[PDB]
């Protein structure tokens, strides 16, 4: 505005507004796509207190690796961290049945 | 008031941004306390939670026998879980520790 | 804060309401996720 | 914060059973999108009329 | 598949509280689902076995299936009601011996008196 | 365009809505299903002032 | 359908039948279904109407 008449100031101005819009639209578009993740995810985060923590699962890698026993659950700066305790076998031995 | 009293805590300060760009961070829905309400009364559960048929009662039992009634349930027999139950707590607690 | 650029931005349709109101929405599908899994964390029962 | 009921633990060889002695049904209810509408656009015409 | 087809097991999948039955109607942009469950009330404590032996004879062992031993001597009751009912061998199963079961001397129940 | 770069065959692609359908997927060739194309445009009888 | 084993075979049972052996399934013995089942059918046509 200082430096420029209308008819050029505005063209000026106009080159900061699409750049701006074009930003804030790249920004929502993102705020959508993480608050859609996030959504999918939380619900992800509701079936493993269910199944993990609130029950023993008998679904392979669902919880942790090797056999479930027993989940836990704190709070982690953006949702839930899961704690699997599982058992893990070891020293196999062939026999015959 | 502490990005004006103080200022930015360092350079590209995303926080102090905010009043400056014109954006504002809002917050959570539950405070922090409140979270840790959920979570501590989900461990107090969890021992007489995953015991029994139906989502109904609950069965205040310590969380150790819940480890046994666990392990018994994938295939490690009683006889094995009585004469082992200092070194089944014992691996459990270097697993966590 | 510029009016010459306030007055050029209405050219462009009603594009504020559009950023604020997809942000409004996006913002309460947070708070809708936060209030449904804390429901079902939820104990009925437990112990101290 | 709606704290549950709490079900003390005993000292024994017992335990404690919080067990319903009434009860009643309830509906949960669940929308469940599957679709969006379908839309096409004359793109041609949309920009230059 | 898990909740109209079948009744599921796993907490709050379907509705909250214990799944019952599901129902499906037709909605505008997809399905609405209807969750039949049960929500248990006034709830009691109890005290209650792990299992029971026969004192003289401790090898021979009951447990509860679906529900548990409650003290009133010893009775059953289902998981989700409170409803007392003597102990048989339709609500029993025989277990391995453990230090958390009783050792009962008198009213021994039926699966017991062997 | 063949190999010895003569045209040999074309679509005009306003003829009709299945030639629109060809050019739009610059094929001569395109799948079978239902495809949106544009409108058959009203135009004017007249004029008013 | 949710009766038994496969889904292979269909059992032309009666809905009531069906919500006595879901209740049975869930911890509910089979002679509090017996004293209550119009207790139950009360409760359970409360809670969809
Ligand atoms: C109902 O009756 C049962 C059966 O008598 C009773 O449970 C038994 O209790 C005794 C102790 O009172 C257990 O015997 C020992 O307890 C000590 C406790 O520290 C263990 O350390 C011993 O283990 C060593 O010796 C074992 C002998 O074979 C070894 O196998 C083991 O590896 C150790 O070396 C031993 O367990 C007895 O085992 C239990 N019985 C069962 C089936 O577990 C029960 O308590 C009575 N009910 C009530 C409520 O009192
Ligand atoms: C009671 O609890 C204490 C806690 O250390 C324990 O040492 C003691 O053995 C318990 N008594 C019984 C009967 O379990
Ligand atoms: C169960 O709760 C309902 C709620 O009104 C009550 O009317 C009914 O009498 C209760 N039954 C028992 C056994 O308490």
């Amino acid at each position: 505005i200082q430096r420029l008449d209308p008819p050029e100031q505005d063209a000026q101005i106009d080159r900061l507004i699409n750049g701006r819009l074009t930003t804030l639209n790249a920004f929502v578009a993102q705020q959508l796509v993480r608050s859609e993740s996030a959504a999918l995810s939380a619900q992800l985060a509701k079936d493993k207190v269910n199944e993990c923590v609130k029950a023993q699962s008998k679904r392979s890698g669902f919880c942790g690796q090797g056999t479930h026993i027993v989940s836990f659950v704190v709070n982690a700066p953006n949702g839930l961290y899961f704690m699997h305790v599982g058992y893990y076998p070891s020293n196999h031995i062939e026999v015959v049945s | 008031d502490d990005c004006m009293q103080q200022g930015p805590a360092s350079a590209r300060d995303l926080i102090c941004a905010q009043y400056v760009a014109g954006y504002k961070v809002l917050p959570p829905l539950m405070d922090v306390n409140m979270e840790a309400a959920y979570t501590s009364s989900l461990l107090g559960s969890i021992a007489g939670v995953g015991w029994t048929a139906g989502l109904s009662s609950f069965a205040a039992i310590p969380f150790a026998q819940s480890i046994f009634y666990r392990l018994n349930g994938v295939g490690i027999t009683q006889q094995v879980l009585s004469e082992n139950q200092k070194l089944i707590a014992n691996k459990f607690n270097q697993a966590l520790g | 804060g510029f009016q010459k650029c306030e007055q050029l931005l209405r050219e462009y349709g009603q594009f504020c309401s559009k950023i604020n109101q997809a942000l409004h929405g996006a913002n309460l599908r947070q708070d809708d996720s936060v209030r449904n899994l804390f429901a079902s964390v939820k104990s009925s029962q437990s112990s101290p | 914060f709606n704290h549950p009921i709490q079900v003390d633990q005993l000292n024994s060889s017992y335990f404690k059973l919080s067990i319903p002695t009434n009860f009643s049904f309830g509906v949960t209810q669940e929308y469940i999108q599957t679709t969006i509408q379908k839309v096409t656009v004359d793109c041609k015409q949309y920009v230059c009329n | 598949n898990e909740c109209v087809k079948a009744q599921s097991k796993r907490s709050g999948f379907c509705g909250q509280g214990t799944h019952i039955v599901s129902f499906v109607v037709n909605a505008p942009n997809g399905l609405y689902f209807m969750h039949v469950g049960y929500y248990p009330s006034n709830h009691i404590e109890v005290v209650s076995a792990y299992g029971l032996c026969d004192a003289a004879n401790p090898t021979n062992c009951i447990a509860p299936v679906n529900g548990y031993f409650i003290k009133t001597e010893w009775s059953y009751t289902g998981s989700s009601f409170y409803a007392p009912e003597p102990i048989t061998s339709l609500n029993t199963k025989y277990v391995a011996p453990q230090v958390t079961y009783q050792n009962i001397s008198t009213n021994l129940p039926p699966p017991l008196l062997g | 365009f063949s190999v010895d770069g003569y045209i040999r065959r074309a679509i005009d692609c306003g003829f009709n809505d299945l030639s629109q359908l060809h050019c739009s997927y610059e094929s001569f060739d395109v799948e079978s299903g239902v495809y949106s194309v544009s409108s058959f445009e009203a135009k004017p009888s007249g004029s008013v002032v």
